[PDB]
């Protein structure tokens, strides 16, 4: 009895141990996936004007062809 | 608090923000030498979304004048107000765009925006905490239109975690100042459905039919069409001038009124052109929209509505539910309480009562298709491509924009037909 | 000892947060300046309101409360408002930018920049108790904040206080009052991330209280301010059996016990009476047989729901002021023979009875009257997932179309969290069909 008495208490030491667990990575995992997500947005966002400055600057150069 | 940078390029951007400044410092009681002199402390609540505050507490407008000549800002500095702006804000050009949209975008434009962005930078680095930025400009000149959408690209670079705010004006044949006008507009739609987050389309074609069916004058001048500008741009921005609730800032406004990216393009309305049932149905009356489309020939997607004076705030809860019942075929099912109701305290100069209505209705693919059949019909001849071509352009830029127009205004017929059940 | 620590997310928690506090001082005879005249023990003591109120030296009775909003707009109004002597400063946390609407700002983008300082604060809170209970957590489930940055705490709680007692009064979001279109979604994103954190969770319908305040009040157009000092006659009667103590005061976990049968079923209804204008108060009076029967009319419920429509798993009733159980049982055999109150087959049917003794108290000019004796029942019925089943309807309407997931998406969310959430929902309705069905 007394060992079964010290099982039930370590058990639930172990499942309050597992749940702060669990909560702590599911997130971390979520927080960082959703950084790299948002820098990835931001990142194609101003990708795509960077091609409108090269695409200025082809317009610039083609009419400076004059002769 | 929450600070909103304006920017006015061109003559019809100067001109219509010169009203804008003169009506809402009129409302919120500030004088041209910038000093208050008002009654409520409403005035003054939310008075730093447009205001600085400098020396001897004078409030000054956080402006800035854009142009590529400079005859149109001679007369903004000279006309009333023309003291309240900050002298350093004003951004000059002494070669103009020619009303040509790859001058304002590529060659004029291009070596006075880093002038511009130099005092674009000084603004928002004294910002407590930077909304984004308000242009008014027109879609078919010159410098407005190209050097405006030029001037969103190279800002959203610099802010693109930032609201990106229009007010542009839609060319017609009816108040045409040029023949090119429909080239302009396309190519500037096509920069204004990438990198702006709200336009308020700004019809002249919707403003002369008022300034001519409604209001009879049958000789409208640019004050007239323009004093539906100002009556407009204000009942649009009382929300975020004074203690609001609902779309009290942009980014909670283009977050309830844009449920695709690239269909934020609205169409604003205002009443009266007596008591609320009156004046919420003239609201939603097609003679009242300040765009060329009636929006009976579509759906709302999303719907704001703003009731400025003093009246039943139950009487206005119960007629703005009323004419979603009477008119539910109208609404997308899809998209369920898309219709928002405001009421502020302080009416309008010179009315007890008044409404402001913007609506993002699929019907706006009428205004869209009246500038891309002027489009294609002065594209299918290539008439007057030496003034773009001249200038660097490629013909592949041209077919994009129309490419890109024809394809927006497809995408708003797919959520018009869109149902649920 | 059993403190209770409050945290008020966003507008509508803070706003809320500040009728219950005021209505806590009147209640404990509390100034705003925190001193309490008829509080003998100076500078401390274990008295029933100390589980709500720690002391200085000074005689000051301060609430053990935290205030959290992304804006300083409303935050602002306590610091300058009449309790401002109330907090510290401390425990008036505002950011600069609100999520605008957004769970993805409220849990991601906006909220990552304060949330260690908001623990830091509560960590603050804990230290002074001797030993806390849990927390109560007040917030809307509309907002940007008031969802997504709740969630984001509630996960952050889990961690710093382990398996600690995490209660909600949620704001269920109704047309009448919203704030944005998008409010289904935030309010099924953080039910979801929350579902799994919160041990019990009191939710409250604003079109409910809405039309409470309409019809029974004769309010043409009810304002927050109307809406809170209701929603505060609830939240005061839930928690006067922790800050108030009597013969027959059962506590609240007591309750709690009988309130939760599956970790998942942990919403209960509640039901509030009598809420009657000062001209009808002076008229009649409402006896014990009265309140208790306005508990089982379903326009007195926080909750839109029918639960003739459901079943039973326990049924609280928690009574204040001039009651005794003589009544309380007399008016129960009524209820028990003129209504039909059908419980699950594997749930005992009786009726669990609490008493404060201390009288209900209004605010001062309000429009609530002031009567002798109060009632909040609180009921687990099945019929409550009707109000998921509303708010599920109109998520699936606009995700159909992707509408407005851009505005989500475009702060790092996925389009798999809106369909991951939905099927924990999906799940829950199914959950409390299966509770509802008779054993074989
Ligand atoms: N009962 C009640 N509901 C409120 C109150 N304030 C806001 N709400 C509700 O809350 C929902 C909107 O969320 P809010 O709490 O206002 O917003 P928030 O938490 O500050 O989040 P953000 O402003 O987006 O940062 C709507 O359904 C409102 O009806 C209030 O004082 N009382
Ligand atoms: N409503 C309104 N429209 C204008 C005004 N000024 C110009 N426009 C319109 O703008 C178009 C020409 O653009 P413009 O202002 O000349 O461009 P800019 O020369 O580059 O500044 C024409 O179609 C006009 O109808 C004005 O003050 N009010
Ligand atoms: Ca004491
Ligand atoms: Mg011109
Ligand atoms: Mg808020």
């Amino acid at each position: 009895k007394r060992e079964h008495e010290r099982e039930v208490i370590q058990k639930a030491i172990e499942e309050n141990n597992n749940f702060i667990k669990m909560a702590k990575e599911k997130l971390a995992q979520k927080m960082e996936s959703n950084k790299e997500n948002r820098e990835a947005h931001l990142a194609a966002m101003l990708e795509r004007l960077q091609e409108k400055d090269k695409h200025a600057e082809e317009v610039r150069k083609n009419k400076e062809l004059k002769e | 608090m929450r600070e909103i940078v304006h920017i006015q390029a061109g003559q019809c951007g100067n001109q219509i923000g010169a009203k804008f400044w003169e009506v809402i410092s009129d409302e919120h009681g500030i004088d041209p030498t910038g000093s208050y002199h008002g009654d409520s402390d409403l005035q003054l609540e939310r008075i730093n979304v447009y205001y600085n505050e400098a020396t001897g507490n004078k409030y000054v407008p956080r402006a800035i004048l854009v142009d590529l000549e400079p005859g149109t800002m001679d007369s903004v500095r000279s006309g009333p107000f023309g003291q309240i702006f900050r002298p350093d804000n004003f951004v000059f050009g002494q070669s103009g765009a020619g009303n040509n949209w790859a001058k304002g975008h590529y060659t004029e434009g291009a070596e006075l925006v880093d002038s511009v962005l130099d005092v674009v930078r000084k603004e928002s680095e004294s910002c407590d905490c930077l909304q984004g930025f308000q242009l008014t400009h027109s879609l078919g000149g010159g410098t407005g239109s190209g050097m405006g959408t030029l001037l969103i690209s190279k800002i959203r670079e610099e802010y693109p975690d930032r609201i990106m705010n229009t007010f542009s004006v839609m060319p017609s044949p009816k108040v045409s100042d040029t023949v090119v006008e429909p080239y302009n507009a396309t190519l500037s739609v096509h920069q204004l459905v990438e990198n702006t987050d709200e336009t308020y389309c700004i019809d002249n074609e919707a403003l002369y039919d008022i300034c001519f069916r409604t209001l009879k004058l049958t000789t409208p001048t640019y004050g007239d069409l323009n004093h539906l500008v100002s009556a407009t741009m204000s009942g649009v921005t009382t929300c975020l001038r004074f203690p609001g609730n609902l779309n009290a800032d942009l980014r909670k406004l283009a977050v309830n009124m844009v449920p695709f990216p690239r269909l934020h393009f609205f169409m604003p309305g205002f009443a009266p052109l007596l008591t609320v049932p009156e004046l919420t149905q003239q609201m939603f009356d097609s003679k009242n929209m300040m765009a060329a489309c009636d929006p009976r020939h579509g759906r709302y997607l999303t719907v704001a509505a703003i009731f400025r004076g003093r009246m039943s705030m139950k009487e206005v809860d119960e007629q703005m539910l009323n004419v979603q019942n009477k008119n539910s075929s109208y609404f997308v099912e899809w998209i369920p309480n898309n219709v928002k109701t405001a009421v502020c305290d302080i009416p309008p100069r010179g009315l007890k009562m008044s409404a402001t209505f913007i609506g993002n209705s699929t019907a706006i693919q009428e205004l869209f298709k009246r500038i891309s059949e002027q489009f294609t019909a002065m594209f299918r001849r290539k008439a007057f491509l030496h003034w773009y071509t001249g200038e660097g352009m490629d013909e592949m830029e041209f077919t994009e924009a129309e490419s890109n127009m024809n394809d927006l205004v497809s995408e708003y017929q797919q959520y018009q037909d869109a149902t649920a059940d | 000892m059993r403190e209770c620590i409050s945290i008020h997310v966003g507008q509508a928690g803070v706003q809320i947060g500040n009728a219950c506090w005021e209505l806590y001082c009147l209640e404990h005879g509390i100034q705003p300046d925190g001193q309490m005249p008829s509080d003998k023990t100076i500078g401390g003591g274990d008295d029933s309101f100390n589980t709500f109120f720690s002391e200085t030296g000074a005689g000051k009775h301060v609430p053990r409360a935290v205030f959290v909003d992304l804006e300083p707009t409303v935050i602002d109004e306590v610091r300058t408002g009449t309790y401002r002597q109330l907090f510290h400063p401390e425990q008036l946390i505002t950011g600069k930018e609100d999520a605008a609407n957004n769970y993805a700002r409220g849990h991601y983008t906006i909220g990552k920049e304060i949330i260690d300082l908001v623990l830091d604060r509560i960590r603050k809170l804990a230290d002074q108790c001797t030993g806390l209970q849990g927390f109560l957590v007040f917030h809307s489930f509309g907002g940007g904040t008031g969802s997504g940055f709740t969630s984001l705490l509630m996960e952050r709680l889990s961690v710093d206080y382990g398996k600690k007692s995490k209660l909600e009064f949620s704001i269920y979001p109704a047309p009448q009052v919203s704030t944005a279109v998008v409010e289904p979604y935030n309010s099924i994103l953080t039910t979801h991330t929350t579902l799994e954190h919160s041990d019990c969770a009191f939710m409250v319908d604003n079109e409910a209280i809405y039309d409470i305040c309409r019809r029974n009040l004769d309010i043409e157009r009810p304002t927050y301010t109307n809406l809170n000092r209701l929603i505060s006659q609830i939240v005061s009667s839930i928690t006067a059996s922790l800050r108030f103590d009597g013969a027959l005061n059962v506590d609240l976990t007591e309750f709690q016990t009988n309130l939760v049968p599956y970790p998942r079923i942990h919403f209960p209804l509640a039901t509030y009476a009598p809420v009657i204008s000062a001209e009808k108060a002076y008229h009649e009076q409402l006896s014990v047989a009265e309140i208790t029967n306005a508990c089982f009319e379903p326009a007195n419920q926080m909750v839109k729901c029918d639960p003739r429509h459901g079943k039973y798993m326990a049924c609280c009733l928690l009574y204040r002021g001039d009651v005794v159980p003589k009544d309380v049982n007399a008016a129960i055999a009524t209820i028990k023979t003129k209504r039909s109150i059908q419980f699950v087959d594997w749930c005992p049917t009786g009726f669990k009875v609490g008493i404060n003794y201390q009288p209900p108290t209004v605010v001062p000019g309000g429009d609530l009257a002031k009567v002798q004796r109060a009632v909040c029942m609180l009921s687990n019925t099945t019929a409550i997932a009707e109000a998921w089943a509303r708010l599920d309807h109109k998520f699936d309407l606009m995700y159909a179309k992707r509408a407005f997931v851009h505005w989500y998406v475009g702060e790092g969310m996925e389009e798999g969290e809106f369909s991951e959430a939905r099927e924990d929902m999906a799940a829950l309705e199914k959950d409390y069909e299966e509770v509802g069905v008779d054993s074989v």
